[PDB]
RNA sequence: GCGCCGCUAGAGGUGAAAUUCUUGGACCGGCGCAAGACGGACCAGAGCGAAAGCAUUUGCCAAGAAUGUUUUCAUUAAUCAAGAACGAAAGUCGGAGGUUCGAAGACGAUCAGAUACCGUCGUAGUUCCGACCAUAAACGAUGCCGACUGGCGAUGCGGCGGC
């Protein structure tokens, strides 16, 4: 059914911690708990291990990505910025 | 107290032997003070020199760049670095009610001299034309532009730097993109606007002293 | 002799001359043909003592008188000219010290080569310092 | 009272033209409101031409042009006097003034 | 600095100036040739056909 | 006690028949079963480690040897990167830019792995309760319950004591203050609520 | 990424209707050894020793390989139904022109 | 902005003037580089979009107006309470990034007084990403749909025919 209107994942804290510190966790905490799509075997089994580490359910290939997510917004830029220096000047 | 201009000397800079006039001018440089030796204290001087002081007949509104690469004592030699048009031409041929088309391309030679070519062109109000808005459609713009970069890729990808740099003193590339576009839309003031150098291949002195021969 | 380049009299030597005619000052910076080696940078704000008159047409006049007396003394005889404006984000009209700088340099003993307006031009670059309603004098 | 039929701005079928910035006072106006002016004045200030040909090393040297487009706000168009206060039945005309080169 | 004083005959007068009617412009010639002429401005009565003595010879033409 | 993970990159030993194992700061994007190359001519991809003299300017560099041959010291934390600007191939002294922002002129033989460090963005979740801050600093040190020095006796802190909770003496002390007096703002150039970001070299 | 991949994928939905085609790894291995395969297609994301032996048996049987620009959940929908698929082979194009195309 | 050389003592800014940057060498000139904004001149009483709005080239798509049609179904239609969608800027929340301009703020000028105009430095903001807010002189100050009622010269898109 519909069980809430404005908490979602942070209903487990309840009446505690405030309302702009449970608004802050609910974007990080659905992000760290979701199952991301594997860029190596197509499936969605990227279950987050300890912080930094990410790991497939199947094909068993462990990627060290973001901390609360999989792809850091800066590290998406960097991998597409390293290869910019790799073809310009050829080094 | 001390004059710091008598501690200088005066070399002279020479154009490549692919032209007519060789005496560019006399640049000046301080002499050797211990660690600072003045040989490579000028290797890399770019000279804002036009064509009518580097040809005899050719137009005045086009200029070359000519970095300095090595020093033979007083005579100091250069190599082609780039070109561009003078600014008084480039915004006199920009008028209202005619669409400028432009194309740019990174095409390397067969010499390890990756070039970047810039070209412009302006549509042509005809003789008996009565209307004033002589514009081109959008699909005519794209396919002239594909035709423009097709031609300068035939002129630069095929053979090395020297026949390329020899190609644009009479500007055969701009005349050829003139002729092969006017079946789509006629053009009239169609130039290679700017050439930019992107790479440098390991710096021999053999290729320097062949370009400074006859 | 040691100073000066060595040429004949029927020939001459070229060194370009940055006439930077912005507003509220004037530069008559001379250099060689490389663009690099500065010969003389005297300034219309240095040869008048007013600060109303840093860009005055009289100021660039006698600045140009001094720089030719320095140019012709060092040995360089003929100039190219590379006049500018304020450039780019700000205004693009060259100030009062343009033609008061060049005719004074012309009348006071100098040969003149290719002259050129080589001021900067952007492609809708940056955002200009006035605010949206502009400076309201 | 609607003063002008087009409302100063010569747009018809749009919602937003690109706002450009005035040339002396740097005020933000739309592109088709702005009082345009294009100046092809000679750089040499043509009183000063037969004072440089004695100094010129060349004999037939084409003196370069100078290409500035001034684009104004309407407030610094009147005060710097490129436009002018007019009359009722002589507002509805889109013609430029006469040239008269000398 | 050291430029000799140049004497000058006027051609056609361009009228009063300075906003009080105290000054005039003569468009003098330099008493050397028929050509090298500058349009200057004096104060006082002109009477076309005189010789007046410019203490320098390179200033300006009036334009605002 | 660390947020950034570690890779363990086994290498073949070119001096005896063996395989030996390292532990690197994991630059972000790597995964198991990836060939990480290392040397002077290692091609400039992510995860590779190669001296800063050969890489071009403006690239993004983590976990560098501050002094050559050190084996990795600068910018090792989770989600950090130093940036090399302005090579100078004579005197072999280039410079980089640390994550603190104080750019540093270093040696040009500093072997230094390419990329940003995995585990980054960790300080953007609130700890949010005292238990996850207990567990954060139970595995690092014994430093987590920090008692305010105003809230203890004069025999135990230079600020404590008095019939209120006040400080009395100004909280900015000089740098050669004796050991046991350097409490509070140690040698502060300025104090108070910072307008701006840094605005000084 | 703008106009003209209306060659490679729109041909592939035509062979979804008309011609005969086998999917996956161990079916497209059983048609490539006994000759009946005509053009194998590898996804981008099949593992590399799987990529380098379907390439190898195609070198033995002297057939063609078209590597695909896309994920196996991007090739899988480009075929036109919902399962992910790495490697497919066509054994007859009905009335498309895959073999007469660019490879 | 930052390197690296060159020269010299002011540069800056104003109706003037100063706060400011300056021989631990600035402004200027030259070669380089990096970052992040931005798409001039071509640009018009031109086009597209329901509106907001929309401009560097090349690259998956998905769509649309109109024209052309001896195509097909044959009233399937117009406006539309309740109800939803998209909605400039500014704003608020979270993360990247921070060049430039720059609310607030500081300081200098101007003034009887300047918490204003002018000057310098400058925070939030601009800039991207994901979530919200639903307002504007959101103006053709004209709801949409249908017909009929003058002319002329054009500009834009098709289609047909012509020296
Ligand atoms: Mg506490
Ligand atoms: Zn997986
Ligand atoms: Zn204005």
């Amino acid at each position: 059914a519909k069980r809430t209107k404005k908490v979602g994942i942070v209903g487990k804290y309840g009446t505690r911690y405030g309302a702009s510190l449970r608004k802050m966790v609910k974007k990080i905490e659905i992000s760290q708990h979701a199952k991301y799509t594997c860029s190596f075997c197509g499936k969605t089994k990227m279950k987050r291990r300890a912080v930094g580490i990410w790991h497939c359910g199947s094909c068993m290939k462990t990627v060290a990505g973001g901390a609360w997510t999989y792809n850091t917004t800066s590290a998406v830029t960097v991998k597409s910025a390293i290869r910019r220096l790799k073809e310009l000047k050829d080094q | 107290v001390v004059d710091p201009f008598s501690k200088k000397d005066w070399y002279d800079v020479k154009a490549p032997a692919m032209f007519n006039i060789r005496n560019i001018g006399k640049t000046l440089v301080t002499r050797t003070q211990g660690t600072k030796i003045a040989s490579d204290g000028l290797k890399g001087r770019v000279f804002e020199v036009s064509l009518a002081d580097l040809q005899n007949d050719e137009v005045a509104f086009r200029k070359f760049k000519l970095i300095t690469e090595d020093v033979q004592g007083k005579n100091c030699l250069t190599n082609f670095h780039g070109m561009d048009l003078t600014r008084d031409k480039m915004c006199s041929m920009v008028k209202k009610w005619q669409t400028m088309i432009e194309a740019h391309v990174d095409v390397k030679t067969t010499d390890g001299y990756l070039l970047r070519l810039f070209c412009v062109g302006f549509t042509k109000k005809r003789n008996n034309q009565i209307r004033k808005t002589s514009y081109a459609q959008h699909q005519q713009v794209r396919q002239i532009r594909k035709k423009m970069m097709e031609i300068m890729t035939r002129e630069v990808q095929t053979n090395d730097l020297k026949e390329v740099v020899n190609k644009l003193i009479p500007d055969s590339i701009g005349k050829d993109i003139e002729k092969a576009c006017q079946s789509i839309y006629p053009l009239h003031d169609v130039f290679v606007r700017k050439v930019k150098m992107l790479k440098k291949p390991k710096f021999e002195l053999g290729k320097l002293m062949e370009l400074h021969g006859e | 002799i040691s100073l000066g380049p060595q040429v004949a009299e029927g020939e001459n030597v070229f060194g370009v001359c940055h006439i930077f005619a912005s507003f509220n000052d004037t530069f008559v910076h001379v250099t060689d043909l490389s663009g690099k080696e500065t010969i003389c940078r005297v300034t219309g704000g240095m040869k008048v003592k007013a600060d109303r008159d840093e860009s005055s047409p009289y100021a660039a006049m006698l600045a140009a008188q001094d720089v030719a007396q320095r140019c012709k003394e060092l040995g360089i005889t003929a100039l190219h000219i590379k006049l500018r404006a304020t450039g780019g984000n700000r205004t693009k009209t060259p100030g009062p010290g343009a033609q008061s700088a060049l005719r004074a340099l012309a009348r006071s003993g100098m040969k003149i080569g290719r002259i050129e307006d080589v001021t900067p031009i952007p492609s809708d670059s940056t955002r200009r310092k006035g605010g949206r309603r502009g400076r309201r004098l | 009272t609607k003063k002008r039929r087009n409302n100063g701005r010569a747009k018809k079928g749009r919602g937003h033209v690109q706002p450009i910035r005035c040339t002396n006072c740097a005020r933000c106006v739309p592109k088709d409101k702005a009082i345009k002016k294009f100046v092809i004045r000679n750089i040499v200030e043509a009183a000063a031409v037969r004072d440089i040909s004695e100094a010129s090393v060349f004999d037939a040297y084409v003196l370069p042009k100078l290409y500035v487009k001034l684009h104004y706000c309407v407030s610094c168009a009147i005060h710097s006097k490129v436009v002018r206060n007019r009359s009722r039945e002589a507002r509805k005309d889109r013609t430029p003034p006469p040239r008269f080169r000398p | 600095r050291v430029q000799p004083i140049k004497l000058a005959r006027v051609t056609k007068v361009l009228g009063r100036t300075g906003s009080q009617g105290q000054c005039t412009q003569v468009r003098v010639e330099f008493m050397d040739d028929t050509s090298r002429s500058i349009i200057r401005n004096v104060k006082g009565p002109v009477r076309e056909g005189d010789v007046l003595t410019l203490l320098e010879s390179e200033r300006e033409a009036r334009r605002l | 006690g660390r947020g950034a993970p570690l890779a363990k990159v086994v290498f073949r030993d070119p001096y005896r028949f063996k395989k030996r194992t390292e532990l690197f700061i994991a630059a972000e994007g790597i995964h198991t079963g990836q060939f990480v190359y290392c040397g002077k001519k290692a091609q400039l991809n992510i995860g590779n480690v190669l001296p800063v003299g050969t890489m071009p300017e403006g690239t993004i560099v983590c976990c560098l040897e501050e002094k050559p041959g050190d084996r990795g010291k600068l910018a090792r934390a989770s989600g950090n990167y130093a940036t090399v600007i302005s090579h100078n191939p004579e005197t072999k002294k280039t410079r980089v830019k640390l994550p603190s922002g104080s750019k540093k002129v270093i040696s040009s033989a500093n072997r230094a792995v390419v990329g940003v460090v995995a585990g980054g963005g960790r300080i953007d979740k609130p700890i949010l309760k005292a238990g996850r801050a207990y567990h954060k600093y139970k595995a690092k040190r014994n430093c987590w319950p920090r008692v305010r020095g105003v809230a203890m006796n004069p025999v135990e802190h230079p600020f404590g004591g008095g019939n209120h909770q006040h400080i009395g003496k100004p909280s900015t002390i000089r740098r050669d203050a004796p050991a046991g007096r350097k409490v509070g703002l140690i040698a502060a150039r300025r104090t108070g609520r910072l307008r701006g970001t840094k605005t000084v070299q | 990424t703008k106009k003209s991949l209306e060659s490679i994928n729109s041909r592939l939905q035509l062979v979804m209707k008309s011609g005969k085609y086998v999917l996956g790894y161990k079916q497209t291995l059983k048609m490539i050894r006994q000759g009946k395969a005509k053009l194998v297609i590898l996804a981008n994301n099949c593992p590399a020793l799987r990529k380098s032996e379907i390439e190898y048996y195609a070198m033995l049987a002297k057939t063609g390989v078209h590597h695909y620009s896309g994920n196996n959940i991007e090739l899988g929908t480009a075929c036109g139904k919902y399962y992910r698929v790495c490697t497919l082979a066509i054994i007859d194009p009905g009335d498309s022109d895959i073999i007469r195309s660019m490879p």
